């Protein structure tokens, strides 16, 4: 029912805004945790598996080096990622359990999502069948519906940021580039293959960029490679803005029609950006078999359930070089990160 | 093929934000 969604999103905004205005802080400390293994990396640092000593529960702890964050001009992005993570609440968004800081680092302790990145499963299998791709895409559609209702643009959709949980469902991680923007914004950010043309062209843009990125994701899931690629980012950008795209011969007609409407250079024609908003995507023929409520309630049988031996199993993650975690005797960058 | 062209791009691994 339309009225049910409206009431849900209104209650969701009220709760989001309460936490947005009074964020939590310093809900743990470092010696409560054993460090186990690096799980992955990004533009803001490393994420490690840790074990809570008191309980034995495992977590994924994002560690940010305050001096490095300041050197790289990431103060606002880092504070904002933590503010967002402590304020949102949605089945397909990774949950923040604790956050705290010390003399050297900021720490975001997330629920550990043990099934690995979508990225690795996709590269391993090659490509996902359309039903498999559609299962994941439906979760992203609902997640963007939620985020956009809060005026949040995500801006970094890609398989690397989509973690598979024990039920086979997605958890979106890494809000380092997300922004609360009612109108338009201008920052050049994202990952080259997934950038919408209006970003590349240095236009003011809005939440429509996430819908373009959905098109890129659906294409890459179903084809095994993204729609626009090349040796160098600049060459990727020329393809993106060209308004041309080619599809594998095994793509269904319904899939191609959806992708033509998501990978639409003209903002006045892009699905998700029209007067009917997300419903143009939800009602598209390619999603005809999708039970949106059952996806949200996680009652659909997942196409793929990852293997987990037990607490702290890391088999679904690649190995990375391990470094020490140093805490300095001197407080670094205290004023900069007061609000963390 | 397009797959071959993807391999030739060298961008088949994990991708960083700009
Ligand atoms: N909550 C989490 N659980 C497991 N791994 C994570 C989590 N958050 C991030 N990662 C890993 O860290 C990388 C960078 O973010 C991800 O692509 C993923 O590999
Ligand atoms: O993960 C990759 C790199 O290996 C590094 O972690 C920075 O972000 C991405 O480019």
């Amino acid at each position: 029912e339309q009225e049910s969604v409206k009431e849900f999103l209104a209650k969701a905004k009220e709760e989001f805004l309460k936490k947005w205005e009074s964020p939590s802080q310093n809900t743990a400390q470092l010696d409560h945790f054993d460090r186990i293994k690096t799980l992955g990396t990004g533009s803001f640092g490393r994420v490690m598996l840790v074990k809570h000593k008191e309980t034995g529960n495992h977590y994924a702890m994002k560690i940010l080096d305050k001096q490095k964050v300041v050197k790289l001009k990431q103060i606002e992005h880092t504070l904002n990622e933590k503010r967002i993570l402590q304020a949102v609440n949605f089945p397909f968004l990774v949950k923040l359990e604790f956050s705290f800081k010390d003399n050297s680092n900021l720490y975001m302790v997330m629920e550990y999502v043990p099934g690995g990145e979508m990225f690795s499963h996709l590269r391993r299998i090659g490509r996902f069948s359309e039903p498999h791709a559609r299962f994941y895409a439906a979760q992203i559609v609902l997640t963007f519906e939620y985020l956009h209702s809060l005026d949040l643009i995500y801006r970094d959709l890609k398989p690397e940021n989509l973690l598979i949980d024990q039920q086979g469902y997605i958890q979106v991680t890494d809000f380092g580039f997300a922004k609360r923007v009612k109108g338009r914004t201008w920052t050049l950010c994202g990952t080259p293959e997934y950038l919408a043309p209006e970003i590349i062209l240095s236009k003011g843009y809005n939440k429509a960029v996430d819908w373009w990125a959905l098109g890129v994701l659906i294409y890459e899931m179903a084809a095994g490679y993204p729609p626009f690629f090349a040796d160098q980012p600049i060459q990727i950008y020329e393809k993106i803005v060209s308004g041309k795209v080619r599809f594998p011969s095994h793509f269904s007609s319904d899939l191609k029609d959806l992708l033509r409407n998501l990978l639409q250079v003209d903002l006045t024609k892009r699905f998700g950006n029209l007067k009917n908003g997300v419903n143009d995507i939800k009602n598209h023929k390619w999603f005809a078999t999708t039970d949106w409520i059952a996806i949200y309630q996680r009652k659909v049988e997942a196409p793929f359930i990852p293997k987990f031996k037990g607490p702290g199993d890391t088999s679904n993650f690649d190995d990375y070089e391990e470094e020490e975690i140093r805490v300095s005797i001197n407080e670094k960058c205290g004023k900069e990160f007061t609000e963390f | 093929t397009t797959y071959a062209d993807f391999i030739a791009s060298g961008r088949t691994g994990r991708r960083s934000a700009i």
